């Protein structure tokens, strides 16, 4: 296997049963084996969101570039069907949905193959062949009987760039004002012109932008002013 | 009332050394008996770098901060000492001797410091007390002799 | 091993950990006769549910203050209560002892031995004054919903999240007091302050906190 | 082992399957004591009770006699009949009652038989569950109606506490309430009022007035927790 | 046992009726530890003159290094996020974290990847020696893997360090006497030798 580092020795505990294993864990918060499920699963929930989220940003940019993705959550930005939605019953509605599902998903965490049965059609179920990958009708065109193994490592390589290149998205963002392709087209105009060496300690965000009734309060990453 | 809480952390200071030096760490006779090495350190050290360290305070603070107040400003003008410790400049209209900085120390032309180490004798006429000039230069030359 | 109040250091001797909220922090030495552990105990708890109770006071009072209600901060609540109704200071004192004299007697006297209330001495009741432990007084009155005779374990659960709670509140408590002696204000009304501007707004900016 | 709440979980140790409608429900432990679990048990059944029929009457109170503000209607139906009178009879004959029942609590299996008749005695029974005169008939089996009678009961209680904040809050009937949900569901609801935020927290104002002048001597009406409402 | 170079002439290396904090198994930790923090404030002493002369801070920095704030009457720099009290309440928690960690260490050997600081134990276990743990953490690449290099790496970090100190010793006196930045001081000097000296500025 290779290392994360030429001449390194590997833990005792990262042994290579999870995938994307490079033995990689300097400060060896995965000693405890139960902390070594949960961040886990911490991992793969990370990984996943992010990939959304790149995809996310990248097709707004590509589809519509009017749509800054950073101020794209002002009730007065969205889509055709509505453009003055009330934010409280969207909350209402987001608040009850991923209640329901999160909390299914941690009793899934808790006990192992408990929750697989649906509670109102008795006669659903997913196999879960490892914890964190349920199967059946969250693979609807199986693609996981192919060893799986290549698949995970393929996942979780993937989703920790994606986590890298997201962090990246809303630090350029912060920084430069702008999205990222346009950051992108924009280093492309001249390279030595338009550098982390000159746009930073620049934060032009504002201190709390007003919503239809109450302010949120926002901060940038770094005091720039 | 700095100089109070300075002593009272200074006494606590001295009630833990004791503690530590007998029960702690606690030295053995020939420690004690080697007291020439005791007349050097006590002559050196505490005579001489304390006449010493009191003539810098002296001339850095007590000579400006007098003259102002036998000068007849009130108090509360006179610039406060660590203005006349960083800012030369007012040194240097007190007594122009400052405004060659260190450098007569050095090349042992010392006649250019006659504007504060002085000599003059009896007493200060507005004040009644010795004057100070000839407190520093007596200080310095303490210094000197348990120095050497 | 426990978790120390300072990692590395032993624990004391007479600490041992049956207590609840051991942590062996004892670096005078208060504790060392049983007897005096046993007190201390005692003083612990109680001192603890006071605190507890006062600071839920000076909380829910203050988060009425600042929401326009016309409740007063805790300062001024005493002298408008006694002011507004009718009410006489030194009678409402007296009754207070008399009540308080009353009950923690009988409490000092549970202490000295520790059988003794429940004789029925008191109008009629037998078993209902019994302590439990000590300062655990548990009984019908005490523990109406029977929380302490079932579930053990899960009873020396509560008794260390009582603990816990109760030193919290008690610095909390002293919080609340050199807070409105620095800055003479309400307590949740320095909290909106603080929350407004966090860089700017703290311990270090009163002038009186740190007199540098 | 039905089923339980929050499913796959593990019942505490103290609740088994005896009782109708229990699963498991008590991360408090309110119910290690057999001795206060009785108790607890007969409070349950009472609180269900008094809330389906209070539930029931203001349904039907509002669709009946509309227009007549079921948290007011003591400031209302007041009769030839004086609220002192009233006060009497309910204070003198509930007394009457929950004594009575509170006795074959505390002493089961001793007031099954009517003081005044002494023919009729009541069968004996299972505490909380008199029977007799209390129901003629069982329309299906018991242990199944017991299940339903607690399921309504709960659903009844959450649903009367709804009503007093629906009422704090809009200042409207429950059914009322209702329609004006479904007028706007995205703009009326308890999100769409109030928000806390670091910066700054609103609450909904209060509809209820102050203290209410029923004949003179007023009555403070405060609404039921004012100062945390969002 | 690093850095002996037949030094010492007053004697201080005794362990024969020695005690107190003046011992080998201290002077030499003390030795270390003061090493690694002058390396660390020499460089950064310098940091900001030579970034702000080749031209890649801004102008609001690239100022002496007594002037951050660390003496306010020499001068201050208002733009922090805080004042320097809030900043000094943090130091003050966070050093008192990590020294005292540190102390605990050093009374008992090992006795730091016992109790629960939020899994970070297997990082501050430690070694036999007390100034070098090493651990995954302290010791991030396994570097020199053996014994023959790792005195040498040792040797290294201890004259590199002694070096640090003396230099840092120079930054004080030279900020003293000329007041002038370290870098000013190097360029001025690199300028006019003859003309620019420690005895041409006696003033
Ligand atoms: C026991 C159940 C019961 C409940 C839940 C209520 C509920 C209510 N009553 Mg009602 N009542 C109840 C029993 C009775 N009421 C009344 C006669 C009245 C009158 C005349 C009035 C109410 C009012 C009220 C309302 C405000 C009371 C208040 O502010 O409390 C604070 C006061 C106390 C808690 C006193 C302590 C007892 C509230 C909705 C008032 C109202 O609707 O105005 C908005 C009002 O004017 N009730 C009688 C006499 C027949 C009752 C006897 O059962
Ligand atoms: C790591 C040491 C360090 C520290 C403590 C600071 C501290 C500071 N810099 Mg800075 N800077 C540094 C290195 C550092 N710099 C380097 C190496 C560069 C070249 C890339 C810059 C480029 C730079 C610019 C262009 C500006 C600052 C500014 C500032 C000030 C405001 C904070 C800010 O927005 O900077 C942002 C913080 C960083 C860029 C640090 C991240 C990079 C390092 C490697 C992390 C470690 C603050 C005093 C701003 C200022 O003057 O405000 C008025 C400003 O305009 N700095
Ligand atoms: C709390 C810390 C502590 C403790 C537990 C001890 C304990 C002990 N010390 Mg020790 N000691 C301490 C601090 C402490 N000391 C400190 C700080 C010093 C440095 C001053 C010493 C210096 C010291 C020496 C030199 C000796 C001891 C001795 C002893 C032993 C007997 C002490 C005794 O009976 O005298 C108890 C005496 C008193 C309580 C008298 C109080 C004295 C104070 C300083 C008087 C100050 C008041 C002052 C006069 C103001 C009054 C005004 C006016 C009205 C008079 C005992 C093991 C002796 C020993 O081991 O015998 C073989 C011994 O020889 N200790
Ligand atoms: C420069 C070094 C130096 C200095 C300043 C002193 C100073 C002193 N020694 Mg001393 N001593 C020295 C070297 C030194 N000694 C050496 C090398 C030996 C061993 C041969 C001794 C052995 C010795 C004995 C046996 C005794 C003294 C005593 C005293 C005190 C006399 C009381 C007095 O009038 O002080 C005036 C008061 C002051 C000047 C206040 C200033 C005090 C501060 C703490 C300065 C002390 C400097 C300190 C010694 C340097 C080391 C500090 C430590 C943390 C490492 C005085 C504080 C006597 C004494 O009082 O014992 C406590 C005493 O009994 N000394
Ligand atoms: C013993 C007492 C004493 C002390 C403390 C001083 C101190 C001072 N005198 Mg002075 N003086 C004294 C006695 C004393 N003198 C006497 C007896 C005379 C009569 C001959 C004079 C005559 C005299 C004149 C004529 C002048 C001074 C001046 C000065 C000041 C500047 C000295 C200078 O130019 O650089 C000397 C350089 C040094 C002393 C080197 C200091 C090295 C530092 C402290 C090391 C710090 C390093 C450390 C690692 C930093 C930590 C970094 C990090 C932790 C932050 C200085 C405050 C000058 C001045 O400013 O006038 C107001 C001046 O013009 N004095
Ligand atoms: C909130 C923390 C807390 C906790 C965990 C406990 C825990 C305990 N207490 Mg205790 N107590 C507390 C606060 C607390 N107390 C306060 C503040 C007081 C002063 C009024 C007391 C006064 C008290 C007495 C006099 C007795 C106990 C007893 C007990 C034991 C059994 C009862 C029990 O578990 O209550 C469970 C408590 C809770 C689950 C807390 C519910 C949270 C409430 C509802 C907060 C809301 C109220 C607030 C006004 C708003 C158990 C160890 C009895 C005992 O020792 O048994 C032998 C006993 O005799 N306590
Ligand atoms: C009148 C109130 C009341 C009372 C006394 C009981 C009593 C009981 N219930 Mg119960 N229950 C109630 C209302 C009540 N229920 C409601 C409204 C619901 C629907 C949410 C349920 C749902 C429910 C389930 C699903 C289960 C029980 C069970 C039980 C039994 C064992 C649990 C126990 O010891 O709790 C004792 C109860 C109390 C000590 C009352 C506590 C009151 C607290 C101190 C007030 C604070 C509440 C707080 C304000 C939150 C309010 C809710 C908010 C939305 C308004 C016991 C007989 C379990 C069972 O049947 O096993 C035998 C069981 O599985 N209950
Ligand atoms: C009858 C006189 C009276 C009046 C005018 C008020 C007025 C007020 N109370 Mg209140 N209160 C009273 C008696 C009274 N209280 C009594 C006797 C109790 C103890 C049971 C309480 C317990 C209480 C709590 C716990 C809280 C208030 C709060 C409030 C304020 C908001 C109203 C609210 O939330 O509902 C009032 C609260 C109730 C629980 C309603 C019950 C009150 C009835 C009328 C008592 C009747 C019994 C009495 C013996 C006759 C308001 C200023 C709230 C507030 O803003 O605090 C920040 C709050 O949190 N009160
Ligand atoms: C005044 C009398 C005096 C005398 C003679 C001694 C003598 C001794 N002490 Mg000691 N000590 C004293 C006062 C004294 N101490 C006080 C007042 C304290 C409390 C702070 C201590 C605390 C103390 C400890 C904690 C230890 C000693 C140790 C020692 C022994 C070795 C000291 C040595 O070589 O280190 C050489 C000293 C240094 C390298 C330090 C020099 C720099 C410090 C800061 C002192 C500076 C003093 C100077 C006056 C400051 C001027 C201020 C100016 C710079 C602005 C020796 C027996 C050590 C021991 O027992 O080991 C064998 C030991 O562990 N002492
Ligand atoms: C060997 C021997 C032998 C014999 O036997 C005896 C004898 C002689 C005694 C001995 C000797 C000794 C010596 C010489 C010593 C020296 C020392 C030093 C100098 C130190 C320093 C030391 C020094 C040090 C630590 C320093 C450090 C520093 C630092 C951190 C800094 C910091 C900083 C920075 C970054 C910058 C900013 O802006 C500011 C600040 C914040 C401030």
């Amino acid at each position: 296997r290779k290392l994360w580092a030429p001449g390194v020795v590997a833990p005792e505990y990262l042994k290579g049963d999870l995938a994307g294993d490079y033995g990689w864990d300097p400060l060896g918060l995965g000693a405890d084996p139960t902390a070594l499920k949960w961040y886990r699963q911490s991992e793969l929930q990370h990984a996943r969101w992010a990939m959304l989220g790149v995809a996310g940003v990248l097709v707004q940019e590509i589809v519509k570039p009017d749509v800054y993705f950073y101020e794209a959550g002002l009730p007065q930005n969205l889509p055709e069907p509505f453009t003055n939605i009330n934010m409280g019953g969207l909350l209402a509605w987001e608040f009850i949905l991923m209640h329901w599902v999160e909390v299914r998903r941690w009793q899934d965490y808790k006990n192992f193959g408990s929750v697989n049965e649906d509670p109102i059609f008795k006669g659903n179920k997913v196999p879960n062949p490892e914890m964190g990958y349920p199967g059946g009708i969250f693979d609807p065109f199986g693609f996981s009987k192919g060893n799986l193994k290549e698949l995970q490592t393929k996942e979780i390589k993937n989703g920790r760039l994606a986590m890298i290149a997201y962090m990246a998205f809303i630090l350029q963002a912060q920084a430069t004002g702008k999205g990222p392709l346009a950051a992108l087209s924009a280093h492309l105009s001249n390279p030595f012109g338009n550098n982390i060496l000159k746009n930073i300690g620049t934060c032009t965000v504002p201190h709390s932008v007003d919503v239809q009734g109450l302010t949120i309060p926002l901060t940038c990453l770094w005091p720039g002013s | 009332y700095t100089t109070a809480i300075g002593g009272l952390v200074m006494a606590a200071a001295m009630f833990f050394a004791g503690w530590f030096h007998y029960h702690k760490a606690a030295p053995k006779l020939e420690w004690f008996q080697n007291v020439e090495s005791m007349l050097n350190h006590h002559l050196g050290g505490l005579l001489g770098l304390g006449s010493l360290a009191w003539a810098g305070h002296q001339i850095h603070v007590s000579l400006p901060v007098n003259k102002l107040l036998d000068a007849g400003v009130d108090p509360k003008e006179i610039p406060l000492p660590h203005d006349l410790l960083l800012n030369r400049a007012i040194m240097a209209d007190l007594y122009p001797s400052f405004a060659k900085g260190i450098a007569p120390f050095f090349t042992l032309n010392w006649s250019e410091y006659s504007d504060f180490l002085t000599f003059k004798g009896g007493l200060n006429p507005v004040t009644g007390g010795l004057w100070l000039s000839d407190t520093a230069h007596h200080h310095v030359a303490i210094a000197v002799l348990f120095l050497v | 091993v426990r978790p120390v109040w300072f990692p590395g250091n032993p624990p004391p001797a007479h600490l041992d950990g049956s207590l609840a909220g051991d942590y062996g922090f004892d670096p005078l030495f208060l504790g060392q006769e049983p007897q005096t552990l046993k007190w201390y105990v005692q003083a612990e708890l109680v001192h603890g549910r006071f605190a507890m109770l006062g600071a839920a006071g000076i909380i829910l009072t203050s988060i009425g203050a600042k929401v326009g209600l016309g409740f007063p901060e805790w300062y001024d609540a005493g002298k408008v209560v006694v002011e507004k109704n009718n009410i006489d200071f030194p009678t409402l004192m007296v009754i207070q002892f008399y009540l308080m004299g009353w009950a923690e007697t009988k409490r000092w006297y549970d202490f000295k031995n520790p059988g003794s209330q429940a004789d029925g001495s008191f109008l009629g009741f037998t078993e209902e004054f019994k302590g439990l432990e000590n300062g655990y007084p548990g009984g019908r009155f005490f523990d109406p919903m029977g929380l302490s005779r079932g579930d053990a374990a899960k009873y020396q659960e509560y008794k260390q999240k009582e603990v816990k709670n109760g030193r919290l509140a008690m610095i909390a408590c002293l919080g609340f007091a050199a807070q409105y002696a620095a800055t003479g204000k309400g307590p949740l009304d320095n909290l909106a302050d603080h929350l407004a501007d966090p860089n700017h707004v703290n311990f270090a900016t009163n002038g009186v906190s740190n007199p540098i | 082992s039905r089923p339980l709440w929050l499913p796959g979980s593990t019942p505490p140790a103290h609740l088994k399957g005896d009782l109708p409608g229990d699963f498991g429900f008590d991360p408090l432990g309110l119910g290690a004591n057999a001795e206060s679990l009785k108790w607890f048990k007969e409070s349950e059944l009472v609180h269900s009770r008094w809330a389906m029929a209070a539930v029931a009457g203001i349904l039907v109170q509002e669709i009946v006699r509309p227009d007549v503000f079921w948290y007011n209607a003591g400031k209302e139906v007041e009769s030839p009949l004086g609220p002192l009178g009233l006060l009497a009879v309910e204070f003198f004959l509930m007394h009457w009652v929950e004594v009575r029942r509170w006795q074959d609590l505390r002493k089961p299996g001793s007031v099954d038989q009517d003081p005044i008749f002494s023919q009729y005695k009541l069968p004996p029974h299972e505490v909380g569950y008199p029977g007799g005169v209390f129901a003629p008939f069982i329309p299906g089996d018991l242990a199944e109606l017991k299940v339903k009678e607690i399921k309504n009961g709960r659903l009844a209680m959450l649903a009367f506490v709804g009503f007093v904040m629906a009422a704090q809050v809009t200042g409207k009937g429950p059914i009322a309430a209702l329609q004006e949900h479904l007028a706007d569901p995205w703009g009326t609801t308890i999100f769409s009022k109030a928000a806390v935020v670091p910066g700054q927290a609103v609450a909904p104002p209060c509809k209820i007035p102050a203290s209410v002048s029923y004949k003179g001597i007023e009555i403070p009406t405060p609404c039921f927790l004012q100062g945390l409402w969002p | 046992l690093p850095g002996d170079f037949g030094f010492d002439p007053l004697g201080l290396l005794d362990p024969v009726n020695s005690g107190g904090f003046i011992e080998p198994k201290w002077l030499q930790y003390s030795e270390v530890i003061h090493a690694r923090w002058a390396m660390l404030g020499a460089a950064g002493c310098i940091a900001p003159e030579v970034l702000g002369a080749a031209g890649l801070i801004p102008d609001a920095t690239n100022i002496k290094w007594f002037e951050s704030g660390v003496i306010p009457p020499a001068g201050s720099y208002n733009g922090y996020w805080a004042d320097p009290y809030t900043i000094f309440f943090v130091e003050i928690v966070a050093m008192q974290f990590a020294e005292l960690r540190r102390l605990q260490d050093f009374r008992y050997p090992g006795s730091m990847g016992q109790q629960y600081f939020l899994g970070l134990e297997a990082i501050f276990k430690g070694s036999g020696d007390a100034a070098y743990p090493g651990g995954p953490f302290f010791n991030l690449f396994n570097l020199g893997k053996t014994e023959a290099a790792m005195k040498e790496l040792k040797l290294k970090e201890i004259k590199n360090g002694r070096l640090a100190m003396l230099a840092m010793l120079g930054y004080g006196a030279q900020a003293v006497m000329t007041g002038k930045g370290p870098f000013q001081n190097l360029v001025e000097h690199l300028a006019d030798p003859v003309n620019n000296n420690i005895l041409t500025n006696f003033a």
